[PDB]
């Protein structure tokens, strides 16, 4: 239980536009900020046992894994080269503290246990937590208010109001999938989580968790369900998670199996035999068919949310969104991009906007126009014979 | 007809550097060792310095790329791509030549095939009458 | 000197070598395969050498190696193909006369090495078939010997519903029959026991499907 | 030595006997991808490429405008353009505008190209990417070129007995490294392919190939410049028609 | 595993290629029938045509006999073979019994031909769907449907195609008494329905209408243009 | 016909539409962020917990038991006593991964208690034994064993009757009345192989037994016997059926054993031979040339066809047990388990929803009724209704039948 | 896997071997055919002009259905001249039930029916054959249709099939009239789509047939156009692009002036 990561973000400066007002909010955080860097520098400006303590503790100590305590001042470590020792524990240790398997530290040369380093996470799951946290809030998602309020109840409102389930003995959604075609707001509905959850996000990529030796794959998952079980509350963002996790055929590599017993590890993790903490799961996925059905069992993914190319309500959201900050002109009707029934998604539409950008500029004008968005989505669009219906 | 044969000539009266391989011999089980067996090839060339690439039969693994469908299929396109991008590519090659020998040259990828950087065409046909009065005489 | 004992898995083979070990006196080496492929380089090599000199110096020996293709395949690749090389120059290195016969077993010899079924190396092949349909008798009626079972059953017809059991599978079939009459509290095992015996082995069960007279 | 300067996965010196930090040095590198990144740019130039001039002044768009003046965009309101896909038939001057770029821009130019991330060992391919895009954020701005990307990254298989299941996995990091959580700084990307048609629909959306330039064979006036520029260091005898000769080519590659 | 095959039923009950026949009729232009009480009346999407192209060889709506037609949602070439085999037994029941076919019997016909295809297997269903709207020979506005899979329902006013589900919704929510008491209202709920999906609404509808004892009458695109205008004027006003 | 960007436009574009606060907000967002950068760079690095103690508690002058008992012992094992010449012993021990070495005693004030593999400790320099050590207990096996029961019953499994039953026999009954398999001469299945569909009550029926059982249960982890290092799996399997033996009555669970081992060809899976071998280890000790004690093994998969025959045979997966699809009774039986504890109207009818969702699964049941209570919550009420659940089934099971009628 | 018969459905409801059927004919020799109010026209590619071959037939693509109708035939030979034959057989049994000439469309529907059945029964592949018809009939006069191997057909004005069949479409769409369109425009408009539709050099007039059929007399005539009236007909399309070519020179000369 050591407590909830969270991820330091500045406040937001509600007004876009250059101006005053913006000015004296960002003046406010800058002048905060400088006091607050004024007060450690004073603190620092203002200001035996254990330093004899530290010296008697080895200068370079080394990390062994202790293996069946024995006694109460006898204890038997590993150098992390195979080699073990019948060690001494100095009363420095915490004792009742250390368990076999727990990274303890040693003097570098009598080697005695001196410390117990319960903090050896890799640096392969360490680099996967989320200390910054994106600035694509809800408001940065035109449209997806069902997708964004079945993820708020599977994610937010189990933290922010834990009565609603207890009150009904319900136990709240730990998984979720976000499967859909390529590019409709399933990674930005993860940033958006990340960004408003107080909880610690762990993100992952589907093709990380496979290691090239043999039985590390597995290893590392357990040790990320692991971290995600110590920090609680959390959420795991598994994206394309379809890397591992598709149909568990039978397999005549070795790689294959290897891959497929990652999964299972993973499967164990998500719901196995003993339990589950608050760790929620949030996968992604372009293709959800061609997933495991273990995987995607409704114990493990208790919800599946698609993601569908947007409608045109949808559609005129996310022209609205990605053009407030773009000095939009007044012979622009961002209806004619709309209407026409073509595979538009909210990437393709940015994309749109971003084009017609860069065609005012090309045209040495700073502000957009219809012709602009004409053929910025002429251009950007890059991809049933006739008659053979009606 | 005599192009193994003429690679072998030229390696004789080679000034810096031969180097033979068999196109059959990219096609390895594991993954991703064609590809790596072309890029070492290369290499070895580059770092030998002045040299001739000899590439015995390449009609098992440059043939018209297709549409690939299933691993095996798509890591012998792995294997032709791999060998268009050493021979012709970002990374362009000094005193490094090549020569590839085939019993057909339709069947070759037209990007391999490409008239430029990657191939200058020569027919070894069978031998006419009077190539054939050279030919024995010069084995007899 | 070397005797292998090949087949399907559940024919009877380590229960032959058990019998052998039982009713032939000398001295029994039980090597079982994977335990020769400790991760110390070389470590397999010194097992295999100790345990033939083990053998050797108890003159009357019989090394049983379970599972054969387990030290062995085809082909960590380099250590395992060393402790084979040196399981093969143990054989190689001595003549008939020496009193050290080994038995090896295993499931699947296509995995097998062929350098190992070689002449002078294990060389007499024991082909364990699946038992026909009297043998199939046998076992049931061996492995239902300590029970109550009525001398109703008909182990004829019980080999018949059968139809490519293992002897494991019926050594099972006698199982799953004691299990059926200890349930419905039943004194006797009977016919219907056995049959729901064979159903249960194959995992099967019985309805009495409507479309059926 | 500052311990803030010691940040996690980074090299360190330690004495001998002692283990005492004495030197942060240059950060690891796998070999493979430190030897991948331009040391000689090429001597290839925008004036050796002909009838390209608008793929020319796309391509400089996405890559220069944005490193050089990202204020313009920021003044637009609109996301920098991030990657680029070159595509069109065999020999068109695909990899001869990736080398003009690499001579001509002042940016730190990586070179993947072919099958250089698919290896045998597992898992490998993905963690390569990993490495190579964290080399390109250290020495940012950065320029990614990537050959013949429908080698590493193309129509995805049902995971089965006949599926490149691994190189799936390779090409899934890459599209995570391309646009997934914390979203590039300063890298630009521009993938070269043959065959534009089996291409992931994943790689070829928006946001991670946001622009996609067509080289059609030159239209006998590209042609004509074509043949003027390989012909300029050459003695042409007086009364020689390149136009002639590139009307002779029709349909013909640069 | 349990496709492919028209005979074979999967472990679920399901004869998949006959759904599949369904799916690719759901590739079709909207088409709505509505019945009234003296005016039976089916509206179709046009998806307009390459101005090179001649429209009078394209046909969604075409008259089987005398006092029936039959609006189309599907492949065309089956809508063909399928118009073409009714017509034939229209006039043939004519023939068996001195009587006009009533819509009932000739839906039945036409689900009966579509059953008999996708009961063998070297038969592919015919993927249409087909609104009937006729006349009996007593005079009472009769609309069925009929599906590829040969089942053939009797409707009040239905939507086959492109914006079935749509344009069903929102029949079921305007679908009334009131809204059909004449001759006239009954249009203007067609048009309404189609405009539902159809973006342009005078380009892109063409209607038909069956008045007792009256032969089909399709009315003219100045009359749909009047309607729509007659309509929007109607919704400015209520708005 | 396209111009380029020349000096002008550049220098124009940035400065002529243009807010007169542009340049102070950019400047002013660059010093938030240098200062951001500033403070976490002198506030960084908290302080590690090294597992100090308390203070009071520490004891100085243990710099001498650092310098007295200085001798950091290592572990060695007696392989050989060389017959002890009767005097003279001259001891062999083991080092691991160090080497092999002749030695003798040293103030062993025990000489006689030094047996063969007693897990001597060595010192350094001169490699005389000074303290034997017990035998070594391997802490991977030793947490793989469960201790604290789960709170899971044989009344939370619903629609597996026959199931229960079977897996309550084997694993139970010849443990709680061995007399009436004595008494019948029957020797009860020694294994037990769970498979079904994706959610079934696989791992619930073995939750259900690890409460249940007065006996060592073993969750067998199944990547922790995949490691690297081959023969390591091995020597875990053995080391963990030696434990198992051990114990009076042991009760293994592999779970998700299609993990350890499917099929042996080999063919291209030259490198993925050390699970195979670690699966032959196993088979082995399954049954092989040697009784295996009253161990009992429960194997839990969905996919019982990939695994070997050879671990299939029942002669180590005695009593193979198929979790089917539940049926209406089974389904009824869920819905009440799972809905005992929600808050829902008195007249709901779960028969009714257990007729609405066929062909699934427990695990399926437990999502629709937490669905019908996530309906209920989207709507401020506190009691889940009919239609609540109705809507869940709607939303579950499924995510038109017109010619079934 | 939804194309292993003609009669299986995918399941978005797609028959994959009708539409392989409907790509394929993009092998086939370009051909195309113009309506004008003074008669109708089909012009079509010779692909393989070999000068080795022989030129026994008159027409290679283009076929005589009956007195008021023509048709090209673009796609596989075998299934071409099947259907041409179950053409001219359909045509003579309607003149001999009823004593006049069949409409063209009934024509149409008549083969497009037939293969219909191809598509839909049994183990049989649907024709791989387009067809451009051009016909005159007492109710609708000179008409032209286009039908597909999926028993689809559609009447036109303009229309062109077979190779380069989207750039014909696109320029008869850019530069044909509606409704003021009269024979000699349109030979000279077919002329012009074939020569940048063909895309080999020069065009050859051997490598192109033409047929025009006409009123006349109260009776229609079907003519393949000799080739020298082919060859007069690409001499005047060069000579007009010449021209334009030298008036696009001339101001090109006068915006150097300026
Ligand atoms: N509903 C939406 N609202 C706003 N922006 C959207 C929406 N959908 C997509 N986008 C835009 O798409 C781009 C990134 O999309 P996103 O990362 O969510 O896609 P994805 O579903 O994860 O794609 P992929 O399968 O390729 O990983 C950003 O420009 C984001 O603004
Ligand atoms: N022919 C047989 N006669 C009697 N019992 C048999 C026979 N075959 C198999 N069994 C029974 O099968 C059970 C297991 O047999 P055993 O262990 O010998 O099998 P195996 O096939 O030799 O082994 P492996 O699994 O290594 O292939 C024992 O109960 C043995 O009694
Ligand atoms: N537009 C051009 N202008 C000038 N030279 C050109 C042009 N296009 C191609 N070339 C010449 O052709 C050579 C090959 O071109 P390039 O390597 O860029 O082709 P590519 O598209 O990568 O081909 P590949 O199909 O082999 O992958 C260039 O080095 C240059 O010599
Ligand atoms: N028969 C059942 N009775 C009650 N609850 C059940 C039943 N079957 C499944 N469940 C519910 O499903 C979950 C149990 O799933 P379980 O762990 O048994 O799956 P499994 O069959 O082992 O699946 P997998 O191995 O594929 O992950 C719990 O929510 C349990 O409530
Ligand atoms: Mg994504
Ligand atoms: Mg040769
Ligand atoms: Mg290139
Ligand atoms: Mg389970």
């Amino acid at each position: 239980t050591k407590g909830p990561d969270a991820a330091s973000k500045l406040p937001l400066v509600t007004p876009h536009t250059q101006c005053r007002l913006k000015l004296l909010k960002l003046e406010r955080i800058k002048d905060y900020l400088l006091m607050e860097e004024e007060f450690i520098r004073n603190q620092e400006q203002m200001k035996e046992e254990r330093s004899k303590v530290d010296d008697l503790r080895g200068t370079p100590m080394s990390v062994g894994t202790l293996e069946e305590i024995i006694d109460d001042n006898h204890a038997i470590v590993s150098t992390s080269v195979g080699s073990e020792h019948y060690v001494s524990i100095l009363s420095f240790v915490d004792k009742d503290l250390l368990e076999p398997g727990c990274s303890v530290l040693l003097n570098h040369k009598v080697h005695a246990v001196i410390g117990v380093l319960m903090d050896d996470t890799d640096p392969l799951v360490t680099v996967m937590k989320v200390e910054k946290a994106p600035q694509e809030t809800y408001a940065d998602i035109g449209g997806l208010d069902n997708q964004i309020q079945e993820i708020k109840e599977s994610v937010e409102l189990p933290l922010t109001h834990p009565e609603y389930y207890e009150e009904m003995g319900i136990k709240p959604p730990k998984g979720v999938i976000l499967y859909g075609p390529p590019g409709t707001g399933k990674t930005l509905l993860a940033k958006a989580v990340a960004n408003q959850t107080s909880a610690t996000f762990l993100r992952v990529v589907g093709s990380e968790l496979i290691q090239k030796y043999l039985g590390d794959g597995p290893k590392l998952v357990r040790e990320l369900f692991r971290v995600a079980e110590e920090h609680a509350p959390s959420i795991v963002f598994i994206d394309e998670i379809d890397a591992i996790g598709t149909k568990r055929y039978d397999s005549n590599s070795g790689g294959e199996r290897e891959i497929q017993r990652t999964m299972l590890e993973l499967l164990n993790q998500l719901d196995g035999f003993d339990s589950r903490g608050d760790v929620k799961v949030i996968m992604a996925t372009n293709r959800i068919e061609t997933l495991d059905p273990a995987l995607i069992r409704p114990g493990r993914i208790d919800r599946k949310i698609e993601f569908p190319l947007p409608d045109e309500k949808t559609k005129k959201r996310i022209f609205q969104i990605h053009t407030s900050r773009m000095t939009l002109a007044d012979d622009v009707t961002l209806d004619d991009l709309i209407m026409a029934k073509d595979d538009l998604s909210g990437a393709d539409i940015k994309a749109i906007c971003t084009e017609a950008g860069l065609m005012a500029l090309r045209e040495r004008r700073m502000k957009v126009t219809n012709e602009d968005f004409k053929k910025s989505k002429e251009n950007v669009l890059y991809k049933t014979p006739e008659g053979l219906y009606l | 007809c005599g192009k193994t044969m003429l690679a072998k000539a030229v390696a004789h009266h080679t000034t810096a550097a031969f180097i033979r391989v068999v196109g059959s011999e990219f096609v390895q089980k594991y993954l991703g060792e064609g590809p790596r067996m072309v890029r070492d090839v290369f290499r070895l060339a580059k770092e030998n310095a002045p040299a001739i690439i000899f590439i015995d039969e390449i009609d098992a693994i440059a043939t018209k790329r297709f549409d690939a469908q299933t691993g095996a299929d798509r890591e012998v396109q792995r294997i032709l791509l791999e060998l268009l991008n050493q021979m012709d590519g970002f990374d362009q090659n000094v005193n490094v030549k090549v020569i590839m020998a085939t019993n057909r040259a339709d069947t070759l990828d037209p990007a391999l095939l490409r008239p430029g950087r990657l191939d200058r065409k020569i027919e070894f046909p069978l031998p006419d009458r009077r190539q054939k009065r050279l030919i024995f005489s010069t084995i007899t | 000197k070397g005797v292998l004992m090949y087949g399907p898995p559940g024919t009877g083979k380590t229960l032959l070598a058990r019998a052998c070990a039982a009713q032939t006196k000398a001295t029994f080496l039980k090597l079982a395969g994977p335990q020769l492929v400790q991760m110390f380089i070389g470590d397999g090599a010194k097992l295999v050498r100790d345990a033939f000199a083990l053998a050797k110096e108890k003159a009357p020996s019989i090394i049983f190696i379970d599972e054969l293709d387990a030290i062995g395949t085809k082909r960590g690749d380099r250590e395992v193909q060393r402790t084979m090389l040196e399981l093969l120059n143990q054989l190689d290195g001595f003549q008939p006369n020496t009193q050290v016969k080994v038995i090896a077993a295993t499931n699947r010899v296509d995995i097998l090495d062929p350098a190992l079924l070689r002449s002078g190396r294990l060389d007499r092949k024991i082909e364990f078939p699946m038992p026909n349909e009297e043998a199939r008798a046998r076992i049931m009626q061996i492995h239902s010997r300590k029970m109550n079972v009525s001398p109703d059953v008909n182990y004829e017809e019980l080999a018949r519903c059968t139809d490519d059991f293992n002897g494991a599978q019926c050594k099972a079939v006698c199982v799953e029959a004691g299990m059926i009459a200890l349930r419905r509290g039943a004194t006797e095992l009977t016919h219907e026991d056995y049959m729901e015996g064979i159903l249960e082995v194959q995992a099967k069960k019985k309805a009495n499907l409507q479309y059926y007279a | 030595i500052d311990i803030n300067d010691v940040t996690p996965n980074c090299r360190v010196a330690l004495r001998n006997d002692s283990y005492t930090l004495h030197k942060i040095l240059p950060n690891k590198v796998d070999p493979l991808v430190s030897l991948m990144m331009v040391e000689k740019v090429p001597d290839s130039t925008y004036e050796m490429i002909g009838g390209l001039d608008k793929q020319i002044k796309e391509i400089k768009e996405v890559i220069e405008l944005p490193v050089k003046h990202p204020e313009l965009f920021e003044a637009l309101g609109i996301a920098q353009p991030k990657g680029v896909l070159l595509y069109g038939p065999p020999g068109t001057g695909k990899t001869l505008l990736a080398r003009a770029v690499a001579h001509h821009t002042d940016c730190t130019f990586i070179r993947v190209s072919g099958s250089e991330l698919v290896q045998k060992f597992i898992g490998e391919g993905a963690r390569m990417v990993r490495e190579l895009f964290v080399m390109a954020r250290e020495h940012a701005p950065s320029i990614i070129f990537m050959d013949e990307i429908d080698s590493i990254g193309s129509s995805r298989l049902e995971g089965g007995s006949g599926g490149d299941s691994e190189v799936q996995r390779t090409m899934l990091e890459l599209l995570n490294q391309l646009d997934g959580f914390e979203a590039t700084k300063n890298i630009k990307v521009i993938m070269a392919t043959n065959r534009i048609d089996i291409l992931d629909s994943a790689l070829l959306r928006p946001g991670r190939i946001d622009r996609k330039i067509e080289f059609p064979p030159p239209n006998e006036e590209a042609r004509l410049d074509i043949l003027k520029i390989h012909s300029r260091k050459m003695n042409l005898t007086r009364g020689i028609n390149l136009r002639k000769i590139a009307e002779l080519m029709p349909g013909a590659s640069g | 595993s349990y496709d492919r095959a028209i005979t074979v039923f999967s472990p679920d009950g399901h004869l998949f290629q006959v759904e599949y026949a369904q799916e690719a009729v759901k590739k079709g232009s909207t088409a709505v029938g509505v019945r009234g009480r003296d005016i039976v009346v089916l509206g179709v999407e046009k998806k307009s045509v390459a101005k090179l192209q001649d429209e009078r060889t394209v046909r969604k709506i075409c008259a089987l006999d005398d006092n029936v037609c039959m609006a189309f949602a599907g492949l065309t070439a089956d809508a063909r073979i399928v118009i073409n085999r009714a017509r034939v037994e229209c006039q043939s029941h004519r023939l068996t019994v001195e009587d006009p076919v009533t819509v009932e019997y000739i839906t039945r016909y036409i689900a009966s031909l579509k059953q008999r295809y996708t009961q063998s297997n070297g038969r592919r269903p015919f993927g249409i769907s087909a609104l009937i709207v006729g006349f009996d020979f007593d005079g009472t506005p009769r609309l069925y449907q009929t599906d590829p899979s040969g089942t053939y329902h009797a409707w009040k006013a239905n939507a086959i195609g492109r914006g079935a589900k749509s344009v069903r919704e929102f029949l079921e929510k305007n679908y009334t008494d009131e809204a059909i008491e004449t001759d006239d209202l009954t249009i203007k709920l067609v048009i309404k329905a189609l405009l539902e999906v159809v973006q342009s609404g005078g380009k892109n509808i063409e209607l038909a209408v069956m008045r007792r004892d009256q032969s089909l009458k399709i009315l003219n695109p100045e009359e749909i243009e009047k309607y729509v205008a007659e309509i929007e004027k109607e919704k400015e006003e209520n708005e | 016909p396209i111009r380029a960007l020349d000096e002008g436009d550049i220098a124009l574009l940035k400065t002529y539409g243009q807010s007169t606060y542009s340049r102070q907000i950019k400047q002013v967002e660059d010093d938030i962020q240098q200062l951001l950068k500033k403070i976490n760079e002198l506030t960084g690095i908290k302080e590690s917990d090294t597992g100090l103690a308390p203070p009071a508690l520490w004891d100085l002058a243990a710099d001498k038991q650092t310098l007295q008992s200085e001798q950091p012992l290592q572990v060695a094992r007696c392989t050989k006593i060389i017959n002890a010449d009767s005097e003279d012993p001259k001891y062999i021990i083991n080092v691991k991964q160090f080497a092999k070495f002749v030695v003798d005693l040293s103030d062993q004030v025990a000489p006689t208690d030094i047996e063969e593999g007693m897990r001597v400790g060595v010192d350094r320099n001169k490699y005389q034994i000074h303290i034997p050590l017990p035998p070594k207990i391997d802490p991977t096996v030793t947490m793989m064993q469960v201790e604290e029961k789960p709170d899971v019953t044989y009344s939370d499994v619903g629609g597996c009757k026959e199931q229960i039953e079977k897996l309550r026999e084997v694993v139970e009954t010849p443990l709680l009345h061995p007399e009436r398999f004595v008494n019948l001469g029957i020797e009860p299945p020694k294994g037990v192989l769970l498979f079904g569909p994706p959610g079934t009550g696989k791992t619930l029926c073995a939750r259900a037994v690890a409460n249940r059982t007065d006996a060592c249960f073993i969750r067998v982890i199944g990547s922790e016997l995949v490691q690297k290092y081959v023969g390591e799996g091995a020597r875990m399997v053995r080391e963990l059926f030696e434990m198992a033996r051990t114990k009076k009555a042991c009760l293994i669970f592999f779970d998700e054993i299609d993990a350890i081992g499917g099929a042996r060809f080999d063919d291209g899976a030259g490198g993925d031979n050390e699970v195979q071998r670690t699966m032959l280890e196993l088979i082995n000790q399954l049954d092989g040339f040697d009784p295996r004690g009253n161990i009992k093994v429960l194997m839990a998969t969905n996919r019982p066809d990939t695994l070997d025959p050879a671990l299939m045979r029942p002669g180590r997966l005695d009593r193979k047990i198929e979790f089917s699809l539940p049926d209406l009774e089974g389904r009824t039986h869920i819905f009440k388990i799972h809905a005992r504890s929600m808050s829902v109207e008195r007249d709901i009818r779960f028969e009714l929803l257990a007729r609405l969702c066929p062909n699934s699964t427990g695990a399926e049941i437990r999502s629709v009724c937490t669905e019908a209570g996530m309906f209920a919550i989207r709507a401020r009420r506190k009691i889940a209704t009919e239609k609540d659940f109705l809507e869940a089934v709607n939303k579950v099971i499924k995510s038109r039948y017109m010619t079934y009628n | 896997r939804y194309d292993s018969r003609t009669t299986i459905f995918s399941p978005e409801g797609r028959l994959y071997q009708v539409e392989y059927a409907m790509e394929a004919i993009g092998h086939a020799g370009t051909c195309l055919g113009i309506l004008a109010n003074d008669g109708v026209l089909l012009a079509a590619e010779r692909r393989n002009i070999h000068k080795l071959l022989d030129e026994v037939f008159f027409s290679e693509k283009i076929y005589k259905l009956n007195e008021d109708m023509a048709c090209s035939v673009a796609g596989i030979t075998s299934d071409a001249n099947v259907l041409t034959n179950e053409l001219r057989l359909i045509a003579q049994r309607y003149l001999l039930q009823y004593q006049e000439p069949i409409p063209c469309e009934q024509l149409v529907t008549a083969l497009c029916d037939i293969k219909q059945a191809y598509t839909q029964f049994g183990g049989k592949r649907p024709f791989g054959v387009s067809l451009l018809y051009i016909g005159w009939d007492k109710h609708y006069g000179f008409q032209l249709y286009q039908s597909d191997p999926s028993g689809n057909y559609g009447g036109w004005k303009a229309t062109c099939i077979g190779n380069n069949s989207a750039a014909a479409v696109s320029m008869l769409k850019q530069d044909y009239k509606e409704g003021e369109m009269t024979l000699k425009s349109a030979l000279a408009l077919a002329i012009k789509v074939l020569n940048k539709t063909m895309d080999v050099s020069k065009l050859s007039a051997e490598k192109v047939e033409i047929a025009t059929l006409t009123r006349e007399n109260g009776k229609t005539v079907i003519r393949v156009l000799k080739q020298k009236e082919v060859e007069q007909l690409i001499k005047k399309h060069e000579e007009e692009e010449a021209k334009a070519e030298r008036e696009k020179k001339e101001k090109e000369q006068k915006e150097k002036d300026k």
